C-alpha cells in the first residue's frame, strides 16, 4: 500500500510481571516499520539495551528477537532480577520519537 | 579494571537559532566500548558509535580519535532545547549530560 509511518499495536500489555531468575519477555509491535528502527531503552537510568537485534549493553542477559509473522519486537531479560524491575521502553526511531513504555514487575512467587 | 572513563565533563553549549552546535564526549581506554548518544527529555536515542539512529536528518556525528566523540545539530532550532547524554555501554553503564541552550 501506501508508504506509512510506524505505529505500535496499543494492545500490547504494558504492565507485566514475570519471575526471579527466569526469562522475563517485554514485547512491542510496531507495524510499517519501513526503514526505521526499533530499540528498547531502560527509564530508570536511560541505558539503552538494544537497537533492532543488535546488542548495545553488555550486559548479556539482555536480547531482543524480532518475530516476523507478528512484528514483534520481544526484548529478552534472561536471569531476570529484582534490581531489573521498573519501566522499559520501545523506540521507533521517527523524528519526533515514537515510544511505547511497559512496565515490569519482578517477583519470587 | 582498564575500562573506558570520562576525561572531563560534557561542556554545555549555547547557540543562536539556526546556527549549529556540537557536543563532544571526551572518554580514556575507550576500547572496543562504544559511545551513544540520546537526548534526555523525550528518552530519544540519536547515536551509537559511527550510527545516526535518529531519523531527524539534521544530526550527525564524529569522532577525532578514539578519546574524541562528537554529535552535531544542524540548524539548532528551539526544539533542541534540553539535555544530550552521552553514553557507555560498560557494565555498570557509564553516563554524563551536556545541555543545549538555544538563544534568539
Ligand atoms: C552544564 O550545566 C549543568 C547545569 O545546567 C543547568 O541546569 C540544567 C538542569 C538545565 O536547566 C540547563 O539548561 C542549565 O543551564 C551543570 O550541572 C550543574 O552543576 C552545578 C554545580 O556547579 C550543580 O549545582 C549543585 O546543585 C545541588 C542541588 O541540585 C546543590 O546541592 C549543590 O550545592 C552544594 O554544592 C555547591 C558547590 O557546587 C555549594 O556552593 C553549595 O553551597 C552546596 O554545598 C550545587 O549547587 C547542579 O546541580 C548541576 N546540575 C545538574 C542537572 O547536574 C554542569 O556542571 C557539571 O556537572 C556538575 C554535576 C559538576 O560536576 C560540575 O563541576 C560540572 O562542571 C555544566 N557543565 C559544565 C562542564 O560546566
Ligand atoms: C529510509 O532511511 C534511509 C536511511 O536514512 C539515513 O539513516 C537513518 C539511520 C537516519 O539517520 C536518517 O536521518 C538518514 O537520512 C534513507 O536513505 C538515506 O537518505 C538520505 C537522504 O534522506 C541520504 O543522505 C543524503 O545523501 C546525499 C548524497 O547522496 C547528501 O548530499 C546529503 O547531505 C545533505 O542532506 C542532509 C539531509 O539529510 C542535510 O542535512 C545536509 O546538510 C546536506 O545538505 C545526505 O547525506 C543517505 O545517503 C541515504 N542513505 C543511504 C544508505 O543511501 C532513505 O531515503 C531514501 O533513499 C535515499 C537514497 C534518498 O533517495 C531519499 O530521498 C529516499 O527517501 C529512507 N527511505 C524512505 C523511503 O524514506
Ligand atoms: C501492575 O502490576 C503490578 C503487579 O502485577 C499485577 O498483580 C497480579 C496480582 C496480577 O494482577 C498481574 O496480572 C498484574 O501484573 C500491580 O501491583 C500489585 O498490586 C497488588 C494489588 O493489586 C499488590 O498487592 C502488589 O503488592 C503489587 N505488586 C507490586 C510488585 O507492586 C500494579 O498495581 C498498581 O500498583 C500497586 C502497588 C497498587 O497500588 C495497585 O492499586 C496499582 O494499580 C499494576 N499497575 C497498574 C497500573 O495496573
Amino acid at each position: 500500500g501506501s508508504w506509512n509511518e510506524p505505529y505500535f499495536d496499543l494492545t500490547m500489555p504494558r504492565n507485566i510481571t514475570s519471575l526471579v531468575g527466569k526469562s522475563a519477555y517485554l514485547g512491542c509491535r510496531v507495524k510499517h516499520l519501513g526503514n526505521k528502527t526499533v530499540a528498547w531503552i531502560r527509564h530508570r537510568d536511560l541505558h539503552i539495551l538494544t537497537v533492532g537485534t543488535y546488542t548495545y549493553t553488555t550486559d548479556q542477559r539482555f536480547q531482543t528477537s524480532y518475530h516476523r509473522d507478528i512484528d514483534e519486537w520481544t526484548l529478552q531479560i534472561k536471569w531476570a532480577q529484582q534490581r531489573d524491575a521498573g519501566v522499559y521502553e520501545c523506540q521507533i526511531s521517527t523524528q519526533p520519537v515514537r515510544s511505547y513504555s511497559v512496565n515490569l514487575n519482578i517477583v519470587h512467587h | 579494571a582498564f575500562q573506558p572513563e570520562f576525561v572531563e565533563s560534557i561542556s554545555n553549549v549555547s547557540v543562536a537559532v539556526g546556527r549549529d552546535a556540537t557536543f563532544t564526549c571526551h572518554v580514556r581506554h575507550l576500547g572496543g566500548y562504544r559511545v551513544g548518544w540520546l537526548k534526555a527529555d523525550t528518552k530519544a536515542i540519536q547515536a551509537i558509535h559511527e550510527n545516526v539512529i535518529t531519523h531527524n536528518p539534521r544530526v550527525t556525528v564524529s569522532h577525532l580519535d578514539q578519546n574524541t566523540w562528537n554529535l552535531h545539530i544542524k540548524a539548532v532550532s528551539e526544539e533542541d532545547r534540553g539535555g544530550y547524554m552521552c553514553q557507555l555501554n560498560t557494565d555498570p553503564m557509564k553516563s554524563q549530560i551536556g545541555f543545549l541552550d538555544v538563544v534568539i
